């Protein structure tokens, strides 16, 4: 379970504190934060706070559970009661609240991993220090690699990370130091060959120069955006920045400076092929720029919202706004409408016109206050929230699906810890004394064998004489042939649908706002499977006696009776209701 | 099509606002809730051949 | 073309959007907290485009459908590591856009936008200002789950649990016998019978109607029928932007279920709170919270129904002049009245056919039809009669 | 009547195959049509006749049970049918044949009829005969203890413990 | 007493204070790691 | 003069208005959709073979 | 008391039925071994069957990508975490087609796509089979002749048990599908696609899947292929099987554990190089799995060893290929579909099980799944409190009705074939009415002469209906099964929450007699009732 | 697994009071406890 800016613990402290271990001071603390293999987290000083705090809860937790249970060598709801040890329905909930609480554990645990490596904003920065050839192959195959469509775009990324670490060096912290160590140490392959297949071209990475210079890019954000709309036909347009680029004379001028300063150490067109991908995973060469790909998905990731600095790409990258527009109305109703229809009137054609000019209008002006409103009521669980919605632009995030999948399993464990509360708790035994004073009796004290569930009506609607025989005998065989299976689905889909309306209908019968709506899903359902079958049965009557045959058996059924006209109500019965009350009942809303 | 709405009229001043008409009830033949044409709150039309 | 773009999302194991709140798309929780695309119609004015789900019953069913179409979601997931490998592999644009058309064909990704089917120039109106094909092929976002829906069975189980349909049954139950009650009472003060005295009073200003010279033409003109009679519908002043999302998200907020709805409300404020907590104690603190939510809802519920029907005992129960002493006051319910009222119902009652002794009494259609039906031929005939829209016999 | 038939389905031709399954499928369906009737008209002719139940009026009484609902269930035919004469005997609680058939049992130690023609014989029928455990099959384990050890017959001697 | 002590517990629900947090400085070019100290 | 060899509007049983159609989920909207679109193509079509 | 007893004699009638079913086991796998003989005489040998080290795909800085040289030998010795490569030759003429389509392949989709079909095609199956020693072979000798004494002398003493035991046979012999030194330890590939290199990197786990750990000494590869134009629908009789030389299996952690540090706590310096070497003496420990490992720690950073080995041996971040071709959701409904099959299958073993296992659970999750799938209103979350938490005395006949219109809706498929030699054959899909909703006969198998009278193809689809109509009823058992259980609890022991239960059993009981009593006056009125008012009668008495 | 509870498929074996206790065929823990459960009940009952 998670939504926006949450805290998820990534550490297990549960291990260690079973085991006795507690920590007292800060340091104590900080020293249990760190990982000795290699990886490093850095934290934020208010989620390392929040940490801290948990961890001491943590504590007194485990400690007054521990010392009660000593005592007595949970703490009951209230009007309850504890069954005894080593009685089986308390056996039975304790067991199932050490499985449930081990599914939230691990839950919230990888959850909080998700937030790890899609670099949410309190895991500011993952370090690269420690690690050897294997994990950094690991690392490249499980985050960079699987997840790209394209292969080529890996290498510009790459060189673009080596420029934007290359040319913004002062700003960065100390703690970033080691990394330049990989920048220096970078391999590229001689000018215009035994590297030529292996690593890319000094001319790739000053023309990835220019691009950090004339753009401004800071960032894995904005390297993301330009590099997406860099090769397309439309560049110029799409990535012209909000402070303006900087004239190519000055920029070309400073990477003359830097390609010749750099030399005395030892319109520039978009680069060309680069050697296929595996080199840059599997070569020993190329191992510090894989470094620096690395270091530059983990860290060099900010907020900022890229689509200030570069307002025409927000349309690419991400959907366009639909209050934004890139013939007459009149004359694409009149191409929907065909040729076989009257042309419109030309009066409604002009009136027509008149509201498409109209509603123009009221796009143009309600656009920038739209998209105001729209961050300002999100920015105030909450109607609002969601596993991503933030007002910042993130290039690793995580698709909402791994997160749902998670929150489903959280709340299926939640629901199994709330069962176990009457195995492992019980009512005051007079309580219950009392209770079997009333007894069940079958007629009235016992809910009716019909509820509404989706197989009873299913089965009410496959019950019906002409659709069981549609069903088995009517319909050209499901296996046998492409018809048949086709026929086949489409008469389930409608009487599913058909079930579906009747089932929702039932559930919310005792509303009428509701109940009016779901009435008329019932009437659009049972109008479909009205015409299928309808038609299916004329097929069947038509399509070219013997005695028994099916034609026989099927002028014996007689007449269809529609599920339009049919009167059932809430149970999924006909009525006992006349039927000008029934009607009344089930009338569309106004 | 009417409503039973209180009025400022002298004349209709003993009108007073109806409640609305009850959800799922089962009326007399004669009568209705007197929601609309199809349902008056009196059944003009008889209900044999 | 749209399609193979999709498909390119479809592929990718980031968020389409890249996670940044977009004024076009409800991340909607029904849907799996995914990037659904719901624009503002301004044909229809001020609303925004997309389904509003009024009952918890929708949100468990949807969410089960989810855990349903799991098994193929991740049979999808496993092929699209593959279909991915693949594009790294091709070198050249053109044959990688080739295989994600292919792909995109197959899947049938472009059948999950569906486009408004009216020739009517009206509906062709409120769909097409603002929500078009043109339009909605260029804006769509697909989630996994939208497409493994496509190629799958159908699911003959709604989410919802045994103990979630006890009180799914206990709740129409309660409300319908309060609404019985209410209605019963209404009769009782005789409000109905004064409403239809005094119809019969508005009766006396009305005219008659003008149906017209010709009156089939007359009808049909008001209904809009005939050719040049289409009016437009009457302008709408759109809303502002948060009362249009407030109501989209009001309205699946209200439907959310218990547990979930305290489960997200306590994770989300255990970041913020004073004393937060990890592991067990946050488990413990979701069930209380739970529990007590029940406990005070039912609570609140019985003095509800108690201000409703005036029930309860008034004043002192050991007033000198007998525990009986109650007030009635002109039109307002009582405990007293509710009582006297079921007791003239059924009294010594027996059975509800306990006067049927009486023939005039039997036949008497009021309750309904169905104690006149007998023989299992006449109940069919009934059935067939009503079917085609005959009257019942 | 292979004389008429057999040319229909060709067989020198070589067989349908279609034309002999879809009259297989039919005829299936025909047969299962006519128990589904016959469970249904059961129930007709008792709500018909049934005076209390017609004392409440309900029209739910006519649609509450149907064919889908009614025993003999389909998806229960193995279990009953499947089973030994002894074990058959037991399920419908007759106990005292039962009893008798396993001493006779430990002490010496395509056919045309239904599988419980054997054991259900037309005097089992009789309303009067039907054990109380075996009369509401939904409640049976309850009902069970309500009748005798051996009998099928309710005891007066357990119903009058359990009450004192 | 049992409605009693659940009212009393959803009152504890409304009772959360917030703890203070703590914002780092934005940066362009990365994001600021501050410990505890 | 302007509708002479033209055939009806379509008219669809059960059309919703906006109001209504606002509470159908996409999937039900979806069917909607495939009802209105069915019954349309038949009139027209029938028209045409009629003409 | 009673429920007490109940709960004996089910157990007693499990022991039974169990020990009836085990000889159709020896004689289907005795038939399997028989026809798979005959048909390895005329089939494709899979030839050439190596265990071998796994080469690192990394270059050095003076080597150049094109070659694949090394293969290595071969090897003495698998360690339990480890991965080892396993080649073999098998020269089936779609390998053959393509490695030539490959050799030939700058890239189209369309070749791209050809390829994976043709990859789709075959495919191997790979698994570990271990010796034993006489010695095991004497203690189950001797366990297994202790069991069928128990259930002699249970058999024995309580009668109808002995009859349950020819019901048992009777069944068996009719729902069960027809069919016409080492032992099995771990599947470590149900489907490996063909390869144009002939190879599979296979990683064996700690814990084959009865959850059990895997023991030391000899185990052989066996190797099975499979190609789906020969053997379509995958008997598991018709395929070609190559078996690996022997070699040894034991878990070397507590070797290298020993080595390294010459163990509760490691220091935090030696973590990172303690990893690095394991991964040289060929252990796979994944990145993530060092990464939480570490993230567990003593006051002083240290890992705890014992947490680290609980993370490296365990499913969490490595899993045999097997286990990784099932999705999440099979692997929860997976005990079910195997208790079912092994219903169809009266006796199998673990081998049988681990070669059906991909297919089963496919056919389950794409045909079958509403059967399977976890369902809210008919399963049952715990065995133990089921009776009391679950399930309420006013909810019991609408969940009955509920598992009843369940069943009557939903469909079972089944197939037979001819025994008289034309390969007629027939499939059936069947509802819960006992209906068929489709019936199909398949002329494909049998041979162009035909000649089958209309006689036959009866009884076929005859027989087609029959095993149709047999796997619907065993799925309601096993759909509405626990649930109707826990009823009998909650019934048999809940009486006194009932109308029929203590003070009132007397009523009931009344009642019915005078019901009876009533029926026999209306079949002698003419089945026209008396009166409710009892006007109708002679005496006041 | 080890876990403290009888190994059986029916629920039949699992069966116990309300209380949660089981005087008949309970294990000779389950048993005491029981035992105890009860005769603290009725010492409170015949006290009062």
């Amino acid at each position: 379970i998670t939504s926006r800016g949450q805290f998820n613990p990534i550490h297990n402290f549960s291990y260690a504190m079973e085991r006795g271990v507690r920590a007292r001071d800060v340091k104590a603390f900080e020293k249990l934060i760190t990982n000795p293999g290699p990886l490093r987290v850095a934290y934020t000083p208010d989620y390392l706070d929040w940490l801290h705090r948990c961890y001491k809860a943590k504590g007194t937790y485990m400690d007054a559970r521990a010392v009660a249970e000593k005592k007595f060598n949970g703490a009951p709801p209230p009007g309850m009661f504890l069954r005894p040890a080593h009685s089986f329905r308390r056996l039975a909930g304790e067991l199932k609240r050490r499985r449930a609480q081990s599914i939230l554990d691990e839950v919230a645990r990888a959850q909080g991993m998700l937030d790890l490596f899609e670099r949410q904003p309190h895991f500011p920065a993952i370090h690269i220090d420690r690690c050897s050839r294997f994990h950094l192959v690991e690392l490249f195959k499980e985050m960079v690699l699987e997840r790209s469509l394209d292969s080529n775009m890996i290498w510009e990324k790459a060189l673009l990370y080596r420029a934007i670490l290359s040319e913004r060096k002062p700003s960065y912290p100390t703690s970033f130091h080691y990394i330049f160590t990989a920048v220096e140490d970078t391999v590229f392959a001689p000018t215009i060959h035994p590297l030529a297949a292996k690593c890319p071209t000094l001319e790739a990475y000053y023309y990835y120069v220019y691009l950090v210079k004339k753009y401004y890019i800071d960032n894995a954000v904005e390297a993301h955006v330009v590099l997406r709309c860099h090769r397309e036909p439309n560049a110029a347009d799409l990535l012209f920045s909000n402070p303006p680029p900087k004239d190519d004379t000055e920029i070309m001028k400073a990477v003359e400076l830097l390609r010749n300063a750099d030399i005395q150490r030892g319109p520039p067109v978009l680069p060309g092929a680069y050697p296929p991908i595996d080199m840059l995973w599997r070569c020993e060469e190329n191992l510090p720029l894989l470094k620096v790909l690395l270091f530059g998905e983990f860290n060099l990731i900010v907020s900022e919202n890229p689509f200030v600095k570069f307002p025409s790409a927000h349309g690419f990258l991400t959907r366009p706004y639909s209050t934004d527009s890139s013939m007459s109305l009149a004359n694409v109703m009149a191409e929907k409408r065909g040729h076989l229809l009257p042309s419109l009137p030309r009066n409604t054609a002009t009136s027509i016109d008149a509201r498409a000019q109209d509603i123009r209008r009221l796009q143009q002006k309600h656009h920038r206050d739209d998209i105001v409103s729209f961050q300002k009521l999100l920015r105030t669980p909450s109607a609002f929230s969601s596993y991503s919605d933030w007002s910042y632009f993130n290039p690793r995030a995580v698709r909402a699906e791994e997160r749902d999948r998670l929150t489903r399993k959280a709340v299926e464990a939640l629901k199994l810890y709330d069962s176990a509360t009457n195995d492992i708790y019980r009512h005051s035994f007079e309580d219950v004394q009392a209770c079997h004073t009333q007894r069940v009796t079958e007629r009235d004290r016992t809910m009716p064998p019909y509820l509404p569930t989706l197989p009873h009506f299913v089965a009410i609607i496959k019950k019906d004489p002409h659709i069981s025989f549609l069903l088995h005998i009517g319909l050209p065989d499901r296996n046998s042939s492409e018809e048949g299976s086709a026929k086949h689905k489409e008469l389930e889909k409608r009487i599913y649908y058909l079930a579906r309306a009747l089932y929702h209908t039932a559930l919310e019968y005792h509303n009428e706002t509701v109940r009016r709506v779901n009435r008329q899903k019932v009437n659009v359902a049972a109008s479909l499977l009205d015409n299928f079958v309808e038609q299916e049965w004329t097929t069947i009557l038509r399509d070219k006696d013997t005695q028994n045959d099916k034609k026989q058996l099927a002028r014996r059924l007689g007449r269809y009776m529609l599920f339009a006209n049919r009167s059932l109500d809430d149970t999924g019965f006909p009525t006992d209701a006349r039927a000008d009350d029934y009607t009344r009942w089930m009338a569309p809303p106004s | 099509q009417t409503a039973v709405n209180s009025s400022d009229n002298p004349m209709l001043s003993s009108v007073t606002t109806a409640a609305p008409a009850a959800d799922l009830s089962r009326t007399k033949p004669h009568e209705g809730t007197g929601t609309s044409e199809r349902d008056p709150y009196i059944r003009t039309l008889h209900n044999q051949r | 073309d749209w399609a193979s773009h999709m498909q390119r999302e479809l592929f990718g194991e980031v968020d389409p959007l890249g996670g940044q709140a977009h004024k076009d798309y409800y991340r909607d929780v029904t849907r799996g907290y995914s990037p659904q695309y719901a624009p503002r119609n301004f044909a229809n004015g001020g609303a925004v485009a997309y389904p509003h789900i009024q009952s918890p019953y929708e949100y468990e069913e949807a969410a089960h459908r989810r855990v349903w179409l799991d098994h193929d979601v991740d049979r999808m997931r496993e092929e699209f590591t593959q279909h991915r490998a693949s594009l790294r592999s091709l070198a050249s644009a053109q044959e990688r856009e080739e295989l994600l058309r292919s792909r995109a064909a197959e899947y049938q990704v472009a059948n999950t936008v569906h486009e408004s089917e009216s020739v009517h120039p009206i509906q062709q109106l409120y769909n097409s200002g603002g929500t078009s094909r043109s339009a909605l092929k260029q804006q769509a976002v697909a989630d996994r789950y939208s497409i493994a829906e496509q190629h799958s069975p159908l699911p003959l189980t709604t989410g919802v649990d045994r103990d979630a349909l006890d009180e799914a049954q206990r709740t129409k139950d309660r409300i319908l016998n309060d609404s019985f009650t209410a209605e019963n009472l209404l009769i009782t003060h005789g409000l109905r019978e004064k409403e239809k005295h005094d119809f019969t009073i508005l009766q006396r200003t009305v005219r008659i109607p003008f149906q017209g010279y010709d009156m089939d033409r007359f009808l049909a003109q008001q209904k809009g029928t005939p050719y040049g009679a289409q009016q437009l519908p009457p302008n709408v002043v759109p809303s502002s932007m948060e009362e249009a999302q407030r109501t989209l998200r009001g309205s699946s907020a209200t439907a959310t279920p218990l547990v979930d709805a305290v489960a997200q409300k306590v994770y989300a404020r255990n970041t913020v709170v004073d004393r937060p907590a990890i592991g067990e104690q946050l488990t413990e603190q979701i069930i209380n919270i739970m529990r007590a939510s029940r406990t005070t809802a039912e609570q609140q519920r019985e003095e509800e129904r108690a201000q409703r029907f005036g029930l309860g005992r008034q004043g002192a129960l050991v007033q000198d002049g007998g525990p009986d002493q109650r007030t009635l006051k002109k039109h307002t319910n009582d405990e007293r009245i509710v009582d006297a009222m079921l007791f003239q119902q059924n009294a010594y009652r027996k059975t509800p056919t306990d006067e049927h002794w009486n023939p005039y009494i039997r036949r008497s259609t009021e309750n309904g039809v169905g104690h006149l039906l007998q023989n299992k031929f006449d109940i069919m005939r009934r059935e067939d009669r009503l079917s085609k829209g005959e009257q019942d016999l | 009547d292979k004389a008429v038939w057999e040319s229909f389905y060709r067989k020198t031709g070589s067989l349908d195959l279609d034309k002999l399954a879809e009259s297989i499928k039919t005829a299936l369906w025909d047969a299962t049509r006519k128990i589904r009737s016959a469970k249904e008209a059961a129930l007709h002719r008792s709500l018909s006749h049934n005076t209390r139940m017609r004392a409440s009026a309900d029209l739910k009484h006519w649609y509450e049970e149907d064919a889908n609902t009614l025993r003999p269930l389909a998806f229960e035919a193995l279990k009953h049918e499947a089973a030994t004469p002894w074990m058959q005997l037991v399920q419908h609680g007759k106990k005292e044949e039962a009893a008798a058939l396993l001493k006779e049992f430990e002490q010496k130690g395509n056919r045309e009829q239904p599988p419980l023609a054997s054991t259900l014989k037309a005097e089992d029928s009789n309303p009067a005969t039907i054990p109380i455990g075996s009369v509401h099959p939904l409640f049976t384990p309850a009902l069970v203890q309500i009748e005798e050890a051996g009998g099928g017959s309710v005891s007066n001697e357990a119903v009058c413990r359990a009450q004192l | 007493e049992v409605v009693e002590r659940d009212a009393a517990l959803m009152k504890k629900t409304l009772s959360s204070g917030r703890r203070l947090r703590h914002r780092v400085e934005s940066s362009r070019t990365h994001r600021n790691a501050g410990s505890l100290s | 003069n302007h509708v002479v060899g033209r055939a009806p509007e379509p008219v669809v049983p059960h059309e919703q208005p906006q109001e209504v159609l606002r509470h159908f989920s996409a999937e039900e909207r979806a069917m909607y959709e495939q009802h209105v679109k069915e019954q349309t193509s038949r009139q027209l079509g029938e028209w045409e073979r009629a003409m | 008391r009673s429920a007490a007893n109940l709960a004996r004699a089910e157990d007693l009638i499990h022991a039974v039925v169990t020990a009836a079913a085990q000889p159709f086991g020896e004689r289907r796998r005795a038939a399997t071994r028989d026809l798979h003989m005959e048909f390895q005489r005329l089939a494709v040998p899979v030839e050439r069957v190596i265990v071998a080290n796994p080469v690192s795909a990394l270059l050095e800085s003076g080597a150049d990508p094109d070659e694949k040289p090394v293969e290595g030998e071969k090897v003495n010795m698998w360690p339990l975490g480890a991965k080892r490569v396993v080649l073999y030759k098998w020269s089936a003429p779609n390998v053959e087609k393509l490695k030539a389509m490959e050799s030939d392949a700058s890239l189209t989709a369309k070749r791209l796509r050809e390829i994976q079909e043709l990859k789709r095609r075959g495919f191997l199956e790979v698994s570990l089979w271990r010796r034993v020693t006489a010695q095991e072979r004497k203690q189950r000798n001797e366990i297994v002749e202790a069991k069928k004494k128990q259930v002699e002398e249970v058999v024995r003493t309580v009668p109808s048990l002995a009859h349950l035991h020819q019901y048992a046979t009777s069944l068996y012999s009719r729902i069960e599908e027809r069919v016409a030194e080492w032992e099995f330890a771990v599947l470590l590939d149900d489907r490996v696609l063909l390869n144009k290199e002939e190879s599979v990197e296979l990683y064996l786990p700690y814990r084959d899947a009865n959850g059990e750990l895997l023991a030391q000494g000899e185990y052989r590869a066996l190797v099975r292929a499979f190609d789906l134009e020969a053997n379509p629908n995958l008997h598991p009789a018709y395929c070609s099987v190559g078996y690996s030389e022997s070699f040894q299996v034991f878990d070397a952690l507590p070797q290298l554990i020993a080595q390294f540090f010459r163990v509760t706590h490691i220091p935090a310096a030696d973590f990172t190089p303690f990893c690095a070497f394991l991964r040289d003496a060929g252990l796979d420990v994944p990145l993530r799995c060092e990464f939480e490992a570490g993230q567990a720690v003593t006051t002083d950073g240290d890992v705890y060893m014992d947490y680290f080995l609980q993370l490296l041996r365990g499913e969490a971040f490595h899993q045999s290929h097997a286990q990784a071709g099932l999705t999440e959701a099979q692997r929860a409904i997976e005990p079910l579909c195997r208790a079912h099959w092994v219903v169809h299958h009266p006796g199998a073993d673990e081998s049988e099980w681990a070669t059906a296992r991909r297919s089963v659970l496919d056919h389950a999750m794409q045909h079958e799944r509403e059967w399977w799938f976890p369902n809210e209103m008919l399963d049952v979350k715990d065995v133990v409190t089921g009776s009391t938490n679950g399930l309420t005395p006013q909810m019991y006949p609408a969940a009955v009705r509920y598992g009843v219109e369940l069943c009557t809706v939903l469909t079972a498929e089944g197939k037979f074939v001819d025994e008289r030699g034309s390969g007629l054959s027939a499939r059936c899909v069947v509802n819960g009415t006992g209906a068929a909703e489709s019936v199909v006969f398949d002329t494909a198998n049998c041979n162009g002469t035909n000649t089958t009278s209309v006689e036959d193809a009866l009884r076929v689809a005859h027989g087609a209906l029959r095993s149709a109509q047999d796997r619907h009823n065993t799925l309601a058992a096993f759909r509405l099964g626990p649930l109707s259980k826990q009823s009998q609890v909650l019934l048999f022991c809940g009486v006194n929450a009932y109308e029929f239960g203590g003070k009132y059993a007397r009523t009931y009981a009344y009642a019915f007699e005078k019901a009876k009593k009533e029926l026999e006056a209306t079949a002698a009125s003419g089945f026209m009732a008396p009166s409710l008012s009892h006007e109708d009668t002679e005496r006041l008495s | 697994k080890e876990s403290l509870l009888p190994n059986s498929s029916s629920p039949f074996a699992y069966v116990e009071d309300y209380m949660g206790t089981n005087l008949v065929f309970g294990s000779p823990v389950h048993a005491k406890e029981s035992a105890a459960v009860w005769a603290t009940y009725f010492e409170r009952r015949y006290a009062s």
